[PDB]
């Protein structure tokens, strides 16, 4: 199939110009049917359509943002980017690419134009911010006879103290899903976030199974490994 | 210069269950709306086009219908994993979204505690960590007590996104205190009070 | 006695069917009910005076586009005419009549009537060159299009060519169209689209239609003429009554030297004048 996936960078100071990538596999960016599209998402917004773009040279973007939206793209690469000036705090946001079209369909007796998203990336955080990055402390979570319940017991890592979000946690390199709750992010009083990942795995296997928590922060450029053991 | 107004902003229904989501534009706009659904930790899926059309992957539950400003999205039978966030769609302009829950038996949380790891206490900080496993509904109320003296202002709490399999929440809760407030006192303890528990359960362990 | 009033201020509500002819679209846009689709089937070869297009009205066969849609529209409207005249054309080296799940007909798959879905035989398309001579004395209104398949696959498992062309021509003009291959958003499980162009032939002169793939092609032709009929957008209902002037809002009183109820008139109408 097609699909998009965002590049770029997490985190921004303000009055920066923020830049994103959008890359299309399988897909054929050149075929002006299409028009290549940001949208944003923050919580206290939802969805904010930011404006697309057609490799033609036309484009069209979301008044509310006063003309500081620019995207452009390039067919030697299958890409196209989003460019967006002198970002404050209220920038901060997830940002989608998409792809989408305008069609002229008469339909309720009027012609109207239509328009659509049909194919999004996954999305990337954005945060705009003026405190540097840090990466997270990763501490044990040890199962122990007060996180056995019945035949199962909890354990899990606390990785605490890092700007910006996010962090990903897997358990064995991944090959551990089942039972695995990694939490939100808290945003604690020091302007630091801290989560929690646990997982919960039959008290038998405590003696014969390892565990290892693999905490990924890529704004700081820091991977933790940390084993957890029984207390 | 056109405005939608999606209702309900949220909703809970129960498996089996007949959902209806209403959104309504300042100005008619014939028939060009369009539905997405957003899944937690996703991107939005392209669900219904033309006010009625469904798109590629999207079960035959989910139907569309309306005209001018009052247009409506229907699933027929509600299932566990149609948990996610609706949105309607009308050119560059997006409903305010609809988040749908699902609603289920009540499920009592199991109760875990860890107390702080030693290597951590060497840094000066002890968090304590509470956590909720696997309950419906998701109101709960997690209460510390540090040698039977009742906290505030010194924990947090996040809640995972509803499972979209069997329909329950998880909830960690985190105490922290200094080094130093940590080994002043002896017992430590998270009471929860869940609608599943006949009683508040309290875990607790005891040094530091 | 009463004092003098010069502006008509209101209508009867209705749209009277005496003394122009009258043609209801209800569901049918005039564009639907010239392409046939099938729910327009009891509009074949009608003829009106004013022809009323509904709000409610809706499409329900192969989603289509039209570039020019205002014009075509009002081509046949002036015309007064639905009158379908079939010719045989010479469509030798490929299938014809194809057929869709979205265009329902009796309950079987089908087509828009007046257009003719063709693709290959025995996966051979070959480069089609048809005439059609017009020996008549009034122009010729040929309708036709484009079917734009959503993958390189359809295209080929359809059309047994990677690139389709279509040129359509006389001695006064020529229209060439690409297909767009891409994927569209499903309009009744439909992500392909149609693009419907016309043609007129004027009298002396000959239709020529060259494709190598992806053409919708014409069964015949339309007669067409600037005549004095015409269409209106109203939601208005016909009654049974007699007035010469209509109106989008209802049929209106033609004795008053002015009105004030729409600039949109038809028939022997007073001068429109503002509130
Ligand atoms: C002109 O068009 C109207 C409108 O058609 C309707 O709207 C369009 C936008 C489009 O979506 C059409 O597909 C749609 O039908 C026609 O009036 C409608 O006619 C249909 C049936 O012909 C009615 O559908 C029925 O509605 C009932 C509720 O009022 C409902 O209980 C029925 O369900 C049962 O029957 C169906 C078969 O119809 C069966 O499949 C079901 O499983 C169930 O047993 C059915 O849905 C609409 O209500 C009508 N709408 C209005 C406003 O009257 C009209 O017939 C047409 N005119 C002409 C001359 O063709
Ligand atoms: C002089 O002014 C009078 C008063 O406005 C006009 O008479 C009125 O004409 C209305 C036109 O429709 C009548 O309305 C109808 O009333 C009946 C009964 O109420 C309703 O059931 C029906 O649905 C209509 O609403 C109205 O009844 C009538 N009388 C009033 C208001 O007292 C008169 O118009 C002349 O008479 C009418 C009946 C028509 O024949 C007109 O063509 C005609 O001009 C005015 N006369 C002129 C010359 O302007
Ligand atoms: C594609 O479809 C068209 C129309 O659906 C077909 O044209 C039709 O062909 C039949 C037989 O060739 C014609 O039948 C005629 O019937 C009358 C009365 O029954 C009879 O008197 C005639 O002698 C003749 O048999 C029919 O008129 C004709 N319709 C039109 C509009 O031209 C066409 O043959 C189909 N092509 C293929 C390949 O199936
Ligand atoms: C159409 O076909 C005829 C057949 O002789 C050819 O002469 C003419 O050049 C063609 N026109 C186009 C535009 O392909």
């Amino acid at each position: 199939q097609v699909q998009l996936q965002e590049s770029g960078p997490g985190l921004v100071k303000p009055s920066e110009t923020l830049s994103l990538t959008c890359t299309v596999s399988g897909g054929s960016v050149s075929s002006n049917i299409y028009y290549w599209s940001w949208i944003r998402q923050t919580p206290g917004k939802g969805l904010e359509w930011l404006g697309y773009f057609y490799h033609s040279g036309s484009s069209n973007y979301n008044p509310s943002l006063k003309s500081r939206v620019t995207i452009s793209g390039d067919m030697s690469k299958n890409q196209f980017s989003l460019k967006l000036k002198s970002v404050t705090a209220a920038d901060t946001a997830i940002y989608y690419c998409a792809r989408g079209g305008v069609e002229n369909l008469m339909l309720v007796a009027v012609i109207q134009e239509m328009w659509y998203f049909d194919l999004w990336g996954r999305g990337t955080l954005v945060t705009v911010s003026g405190a540097s990055t840090k990466g997270p402390s990763v501490f044990p979570l040890a199962p122990s006879s007060k996180s056995t319940s019945g035949g199962t017991a909890a354990l899990g890592c606390l990785v605490k103290d890092y700007f910006p979000e996010p962090v990903t946690v897997s358990w064995n390199s991944g090959a551990l899903t089942s039972g695995v709750h990694t939490f939100p992010a808290v945003l604690q009083s020091s302007g630091l976030y801290s989560l929690s990942s646990v997982v919960t795995v039959p008290s038998s296997s405590l003696g014969t199974q390892t565990y290892i928590c693999n905490v990924n922060h890529k704004p700081s450029n820091t991977k933790v490994d940390k084993r957890v053991e029984p207390k | 210069d056109i405005q939608m107004t999606q209702t309900p902003s949220s909703l809970s229904a129960s498996v089996g269950d007949r959902v209806t989501i209403t959104c309504r534009a300042s100005q008619s706009i014939g028939a060009s709306l369009n539905w997405y659904q957003q899944k937690p930790g996703e991107a939005p899926k392209f669900l219904i086009y033309a006010a009625s059309n469904l798109q590629s992957g999207v079960p035959s539950r989910f139907s569309g219908s309306g005209s001018g400003t009052d247009f409506t999205l229907t699933i027929s039978s509600l299932q566990p994993e149609d948990f996610a966030t609706y949105y309607c769609q009308q050119q560059g302009t997006f409903g305010q979204g609809t988040k749908l829950e699902i609603k289920r038996t009540v499920a009592a949380p199991s109760v875990f505690i860890f107390p702080p790891s030693d290597e951590q206490l060497k840094s000066g900080t002890a968090s304590v960590v509470c956590l909720l496993n696997n309950f419906y509904p998701r109101e709960a109320k997690v209460q510390w007590k540090v040698d039977n003296a009742l906290q505030s202002g010194n924990s947090q709490e996040s809640v995972t996104e509803q499972d979209s399999k069997d329909s329950t929440y998880s909830l960690s809760s985190t105490l922290t205190l200094s080094k130093a407030d940590y080994e002043k006192h002896k017992v430590y303890a998270c009471e929860v009070t869940h609608q599943g528990l006949s009683s508040p359960v309290t875990k607790s362990f005891n040094r530091g | 006695t009463n004092a003098t009033e010069l502006v008509q201020n209101s209508s009867i509500g209705e749209i009277c069917d005496s003394p122009h002819q009258i043609l209801d679209g209800e569901n049918c846009t005039l564009i639907d009910a010239l392409l046939g689709d099938p729910q327009c089937d009891g509009f074949q070869n009608k003829k009106w005076d004013l022809f009323v297009e509904r709000s409610k009205a809706y499409s329900n066969c192969y989603p289509y586009d039209v570039p020019d849609y205002a014009s075509l529209r009002s081509l046949v409207a002036s015309s007064g005419t639905l009158e379908f005249n079939n010719e045989s054309f010479n469509w030798n080296g490929v299938t014809q009549n194809g057929t869709s799940s979205a265009c329902i007909r009796r309950s079987n798959n089908s087509f828009f009537s007046r257009l003719n879905w063709l693709t290959h035989l025995n996966f051979k398309y070959p480069a089609l060159n048809v005439t059609m001579p017009n020996n008549e004395q009034f122009d010729k209104l040929y309708i036709w299009g484009v079917h734009h398949p959503v993958t390189d696959k359809d295209q080929i498992f359809l059309y047994a060519q990677p690139s389709g062309r279509i040129t359509v021509s006389t001695k006064r003009s020529q229209q060439a169209v690409i297909p767009n291959i891409g994927f569209r958003p499903r309009i009744r499980n439909i992500p392909s689209r149609i693009s419907i162009y016309w043609t007129i032939v004027k009298p002396g002169d000959i239709l020529l239609i060259n494709s190598t793939g992806n053409l919708i092609a014409p069964r015949g032709y339309f007669k067409i003429r600037s005549g004095k009929s015409s269409i209106m957008r109203s939601d208005a209902p016909i009654g049974k009554c007699k007035s010469e002037c209509i109106t989008p809002n209802g049929s209106i009183p033609n004795d008053k030297p002015f009105q004030n109820v729409n600039r949109i008139t038809y028939g022997a109408c007073p001068r429109y004048v503002k509130q």
